């Protein structure tokens, strides 16, 4: 079966670089509160 | 080109009933704001 | 030229209130631009000229 | 009381309205000629 | 607040801020080259149209 | 009298305009009208 | 020529419910995409 | 090539469960 | 003034006024230059 | 609240709105029923005439085949 | 031998009283004309 | 003279004899006579 | 040029996920430093 | 049958220091291994 | 292709060791 040969990089770099950008932002604001 | 002219005589007699029957206000409206 | 810019990309971020940002008046920082405007374009008005 | 004749709404409403039943006057005629 | 060589020569060119030219200004001069530049927009645009072609332009590839 | 009222007349909405006039020649790099403190209303 | 300290930098406050929003919309876009990168 | 769509099929289905057990309740002031 | 007629009259004739005009059209698909006949 | 002139329901309620308006509107209605049971839309206005698409020279569905001149063909294509 | 004083060099604190005595020049101007004599310009700009 | 420059050059003409001026000699000329008040 | 059509999928996730775990980490610690 | 909440679950406390140490050893291993992915 | 995916991660190595001389943070005595 014939398939683009880099879709394999560019779907898993298009779903993790912004959802891990997005998954630092809250443990960014989450631990603010907890009383340090 | 006489057939313009049959076409517009409804456009003037429109305009012409506007003359007589209001127009009297209108010159006073016209009046209006000093000018 | 891009390292070079990089290098001095990173010196303006640690050093800033270089006597230039503030207006004499108060010490807010605060910028010119239509006076700016005037030595942006000049700039470039003798760069597409020597173009 | 006293309300004035004419104003920029005389105008806004008369503009599409004065081509609206010219218009309609123009489209029931047409369907009652044929090929 | 920090003086360089740098930034005292260039203060004279960020001294000032809020000065200003007085009521209603140099604006027409501004909008008179504007509706120079419109026209001048408005030409270049049919020219490239060929909607107003001239005499020896030919706007076409055969050129140099 | 009438005329000297008359003087004080044209100056004195004038005055606010004419110290920009005769700071802009001793000044350069801001423009200082607008660091005029003037006493407020 | 010497440093100081910023009176800046307010931080960042993306919420729980606004980290599923955004969660969400990447893997919309992961399904719909991902077809078309092959 | 096959195995990217359910990879991330199963990661857009998984965040359907994690807001429906891990919302932030709405706490009335 | 004081000639003021109730609205509501002619409400109905402006109304089959503007039915009389649309009622024609449909009336127009059916004999004319697009009816196919 | 107000706006400074006649109020619509104060209009239609008026009877020298009805003087002005049993021999107007009407008459804009009979000027376009002249307007085409005279013919003149299909002069004035670019439509042919429904016995006057195809000629005896002319089965071949007009279209305008050149940009430049645009004009002398439409007239060559009557 | 007279240059234009830059603002920078002279000192915001420092020109604020420089600015209002501009206006404070013509202010005691338009006091004296009223006042039909120059008696109050004359005497407040000696040693100044 | 070019005969699409001329006809590009009488819509200059019409594009402004019939679009600007009535524009704006007809606000102008309604807008000064109908003068706001601000004395109240 | 011969290549296991594999490795820029593998070289690219050995890099990324545990030094965006290593990312995600630090700062959270930033955060708490605040006292925010 | 009914929530509470944890007395419990001390944060983490990664340094700005121990980042770099993180960051250098996985891109050593990236340099080290990547030749072998392929 | 493989040519890119080593001097990607050789130059994200040699990133760090700029960014680990200019911004360690300064140790403070007490
Ligand atoms: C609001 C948002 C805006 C939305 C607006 C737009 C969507 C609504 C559109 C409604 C207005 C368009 C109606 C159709 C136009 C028309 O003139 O349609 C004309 C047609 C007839 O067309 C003619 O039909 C003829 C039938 O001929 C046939 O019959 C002939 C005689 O027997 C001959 O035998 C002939 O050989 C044979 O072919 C020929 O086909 C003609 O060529 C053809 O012109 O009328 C018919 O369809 C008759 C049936 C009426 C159709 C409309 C009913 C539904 C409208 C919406 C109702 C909403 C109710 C809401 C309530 C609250
Ligand atoms: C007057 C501005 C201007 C314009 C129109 C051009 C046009 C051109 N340059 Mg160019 N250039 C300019 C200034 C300009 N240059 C300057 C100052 C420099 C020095 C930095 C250069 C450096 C340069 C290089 C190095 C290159 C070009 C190239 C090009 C060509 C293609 C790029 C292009 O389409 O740009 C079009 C640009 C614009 C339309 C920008 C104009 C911005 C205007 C002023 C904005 C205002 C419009 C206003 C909002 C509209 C309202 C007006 C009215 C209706 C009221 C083209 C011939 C490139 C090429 O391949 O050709 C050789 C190329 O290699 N130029
Ligand atoms: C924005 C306008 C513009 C653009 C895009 C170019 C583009 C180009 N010019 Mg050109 N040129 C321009 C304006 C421009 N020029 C002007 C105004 C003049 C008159 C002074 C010239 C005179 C000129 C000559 C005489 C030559 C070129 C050449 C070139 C080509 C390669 C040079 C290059 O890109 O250096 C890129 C440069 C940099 C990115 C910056 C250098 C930064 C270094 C690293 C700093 C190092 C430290 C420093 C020494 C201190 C390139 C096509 C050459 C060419 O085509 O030869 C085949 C050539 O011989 N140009
Ligand atoms: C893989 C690609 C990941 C891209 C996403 C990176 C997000 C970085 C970010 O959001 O930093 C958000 C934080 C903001 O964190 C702020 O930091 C300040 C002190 O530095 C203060 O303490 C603030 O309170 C704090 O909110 O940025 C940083 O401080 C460090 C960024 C380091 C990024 C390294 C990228 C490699
Ligand atoms: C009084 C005030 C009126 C204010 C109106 C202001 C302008 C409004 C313009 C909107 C209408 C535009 C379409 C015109 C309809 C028309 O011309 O039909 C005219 C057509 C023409 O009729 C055709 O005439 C030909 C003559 O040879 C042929 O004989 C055809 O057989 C015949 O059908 O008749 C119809 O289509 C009947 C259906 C009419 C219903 C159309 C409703 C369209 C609504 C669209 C959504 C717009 C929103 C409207 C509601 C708000
Ligand atoms: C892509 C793969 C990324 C893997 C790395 C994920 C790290 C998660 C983590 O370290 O969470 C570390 C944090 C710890 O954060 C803690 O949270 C507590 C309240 O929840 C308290 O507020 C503590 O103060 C706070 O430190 O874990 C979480 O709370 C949420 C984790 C969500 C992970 C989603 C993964 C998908
Ligand atoms: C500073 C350094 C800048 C980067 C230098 C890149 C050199 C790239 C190179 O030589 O790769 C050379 C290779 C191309 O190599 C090609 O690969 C094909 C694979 O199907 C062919 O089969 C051939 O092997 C060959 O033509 O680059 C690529 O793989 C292209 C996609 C990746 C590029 C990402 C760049 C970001
Ligand atoms: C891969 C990493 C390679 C090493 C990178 C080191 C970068 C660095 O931290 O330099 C930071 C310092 C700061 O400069 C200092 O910076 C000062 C700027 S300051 O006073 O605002 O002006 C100035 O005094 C002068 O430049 C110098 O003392 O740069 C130097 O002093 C040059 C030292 C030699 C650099 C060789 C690099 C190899
Ligand atoms: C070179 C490096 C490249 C890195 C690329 C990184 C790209 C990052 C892009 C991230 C975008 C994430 C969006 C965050 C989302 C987010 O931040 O939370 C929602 C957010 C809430 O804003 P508030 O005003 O509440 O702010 C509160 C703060 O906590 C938010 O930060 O509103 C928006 O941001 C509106 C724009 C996004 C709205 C998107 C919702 C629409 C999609 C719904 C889900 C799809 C379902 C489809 C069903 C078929
Ligand atoms: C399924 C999901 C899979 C996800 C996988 C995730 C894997 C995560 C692995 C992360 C490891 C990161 C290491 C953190 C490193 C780190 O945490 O900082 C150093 C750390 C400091 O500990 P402290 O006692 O100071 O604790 C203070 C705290 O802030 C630390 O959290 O010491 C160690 O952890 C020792 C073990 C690692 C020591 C490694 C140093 C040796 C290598 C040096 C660099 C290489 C250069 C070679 C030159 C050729
Ligand atoms: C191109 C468009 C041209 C067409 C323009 C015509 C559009 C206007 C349509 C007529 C206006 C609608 O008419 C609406 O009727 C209601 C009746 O409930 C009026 O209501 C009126 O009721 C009675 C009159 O008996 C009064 O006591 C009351 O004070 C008044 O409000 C509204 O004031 C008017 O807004
Ligand atoms: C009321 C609106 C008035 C509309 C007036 C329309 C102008 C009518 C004149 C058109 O005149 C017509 O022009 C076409 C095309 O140029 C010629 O063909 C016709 O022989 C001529 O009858």
């Amino acid at each position: 079966m014939e398939v683009n040969d880099l879709g394999f990089v560019a779907s898993i770099l298009f779903v993790l670089v912004p959802s891990v950008f997005l998954l630092i932002l809250y443990i960014q604001t989450q631990s603010r509160e907890g009383k340090e | 080109d006489l057939r313009i002219v049959v076409v517009l005589l409804p456009l003037i007699v429109a305009g012409g009933w506007a003359l007589f029957k209001i127009g009297s206000a209108a010159i006073s409206q016209a009046q209006a704001f000093m000018k | 030229l891009s390292g070079l810019l990089f290098l001095a990309a990173v010196w303006h971020w640690v050093y800033w209130d270089l006597e230039l940002f503030t207006d004499p008046r108060t010490g807010e920082p605060a910028l010119d631009l239509p006076k700016m405007f005037g030595i942006h374009l000049f700039l470039s008005g003798l760069l597409c000229f020597g173009f | 009381i006293t309300y004035p004749i004419f104003t920029v709404r005389w105008l806004a409403v008369h503009t599409l309205a004065v081509p609206t039943v010219f218009f309609l006057g123009a489209i029931a005629a047409m369907q009652f000629i044929q090929r | 607040a920090q003086r360089t060589w740098l930034g005292d020569r260039l203060r004279p060119l960020n001294s000032e801020y809020g000065k200003v030219a007085p009521g209603w200004g140099t604006t027409p001069l501004m909008g008179v080259f504007m509706g120079l530049f419109f026209v001048f927009l408005l030409i270049i645009l049919q020219i490239y149209n060929s909607s107003l072609i001239l005499e020896n332009v030919s706007v076409d590839w055969a050129n140099l | 009298g009438a005329k000297r009222l008359e003087i004080a007349q044209v100056l004195t909405q004038n005055a606010e305009l004419i110290v920009s006039r005769a700071a802009n020649r001793i000044f350069t790099g801001g423009s200082p009208l607008a660091f005029l403190e003037r006493p407020e209303e | 020529m010497d440093r100081s300290r910023n009176p800046n930098k307010q931080p960042v406050e993306l919420n729980r419910t606004s980290l599923y929003l955004g969660l969400l919309l990447i893997f919309v876009l992961g399904i719909l995409f991902s077809s078309y990168f092959f | 090539e096959s195995v990217a769509y359910i990879l991330v099929l199963t990661l857009a289905l998984g965040v359907l469960f994690f807001a429906i057990a891990f919302r932030e309740p709405p706490r009335i002031g | 003034g004081d000639a003021k007629l109730p609205l509501w009259l002619i409400a109905t004739v402006a109304g089959t006024g503007v039915l009389v005009v649309v009622g024609l059209f449909f009336y127009g698909a059916y004999v004319g230059v697009g009816s196919a006949l | 609240g107000t706006t400074g002139e006649r109020p619509f329901g104060d209009i239609i309620t008026s009877v020298r709105y009805w003087v002005i308006h049993s021999l107007t509107i009407p008459a804009l209605f009979i000027a376009g029923w002249l307007f085409v049971s005279t013919g003149l839309a299909y002069d004035a206005f670019g439509t042919p005439r429904p016995n006057e698409y195809f000629t005896q020279e002319r089965q071949e569905l007009p279209i305008i085949t050149e940009r430049q001149d645009s004009k002398t063909q439409i007239q060559q294509f009557i | 031998g007279f240059r234009p004083i830059n603002v920078s060099r002279y000192g915001p604190g420092n020109m604020t009283k420089s600015l209002r005595d501009l206006s404070w020049f013509l202010r005691y101007t338009t006091y004296a004309i009223v006042a039909g004599d120059p008696n109050i310009i004359a005497v407040n700009v000696r040693g100044l | 003279m070019t005969p699409s420059l001329m006809n590009f050059f009488y819509s200059l003409l019409a594009g402004l004899l019939i679009i600007v001026v009535p524009a704006t000699v007809g606000l102008i000329f309604i807008s000064q006579k109908d003068k706001i008040i601000r004395r109240s």
